[PDB]
């Protein structure tokens, strides 16, 4: 919703998150095999 | 000794002399578990920590008079 | 750290080359063969040497243990655990021991008497 009334100044921002071995279970190990506890390497950021 | 279970790893920690822990027990008992723990499972020996709690309670008497030191 | 004596032939790394270093301090820690009041416990014991540059440093010892009584004197028993050097590194050559407990090298110091 702009008001439609004056200089309606439309612009953006994104939005910071972590990843974690959770959000994905594909950082969950390989020296085996991947998804359970006690088994962890990477994460992400992510930016909405 | 307390034991907790997970999938991925096994992880024991105990407070057995006077509340604390050693690194020579440490190493002792991994050495022995060695025949206990699961073929192909991870096993892992960490200590023990405490959190101190603060706390500040305050009590209704019904009685005033029976308050005291005491 | 805890090395076991039975562990011979095993290398951990030091946190400085050793030839910085004239003077080692090597620490064991023992229990001894019988308990002595309950407790079998000897401590964490010093061994100093100069750095000579032997293939073997030797820390061999003896334990007196057990109680007396009349019929029984105190046991004696030995150890032996042979260390060396290289670099940023040291070695459990070898070692001796006359019960059936653990015995471990704990610490390692260097000294320097400039």
């Amino acid at each position: 919703k702009i008001t439609g009334v004056g200089k309606e100044t439309i612009g953006i921002k994104l939005t910071e998150r972590i990843v974690t071995p959770d959000e994905d279970a594909s950082l969950l190990d390989q020296t085996s095999g991947v998804p359970s506890y006690f088994s962890k390497g990477a994460d992400r950021l992510e930016e909405k | 000794v307390y034991v907790y279970e997970e999938t991925g790893h096994i992880t024991v920690f105990a407070h057995d002399r006077n509340g604390n822990l050693s690194d020579t027990l440490k190493e002792d008992i991994i050495d022995a578990l060695q025949d206990y723990r699961p073929s192909g499972i991870m096993l892992d020996v960490t200590g023990v920590e405490k959190e101190e709690v603060n706390v500040s309670a305050t009590v209704t008497i019904s009685n005033k008079s029976r308050i005291g030191d005491t | 750290g805890a090395q076991s004596f039975l562990s011979t032939g095993t290398t951990k790394n030091l946190s400085d080359d050793i030839s910085n270093y004239s003077y080692v301090e090597v620490y064991t820690t023992h229990k001894t063969t019988e308990k002595t009041k309950g407790n079998d416990n000897t401590g964490t014991i010093c061994h100093k040497f100069y750095l000579d540059g032997s293939g073997t440093y030797v820390c061999s010892g003896t334990f007196v243990s057990g109680d007396r009584t009349d019929t029984k004197p105190p046991i004696t028993e030995f150890y032996r655990v042979g260390v060396s050097f290289k670099g940023s590194t040291w070695t459990l050559v070898d070692s001796a021991v006359q019960n059936s407990k653990t015995q471990y090298v704990t610490r390692i110091i260097g000294i320097n008497m400039p």
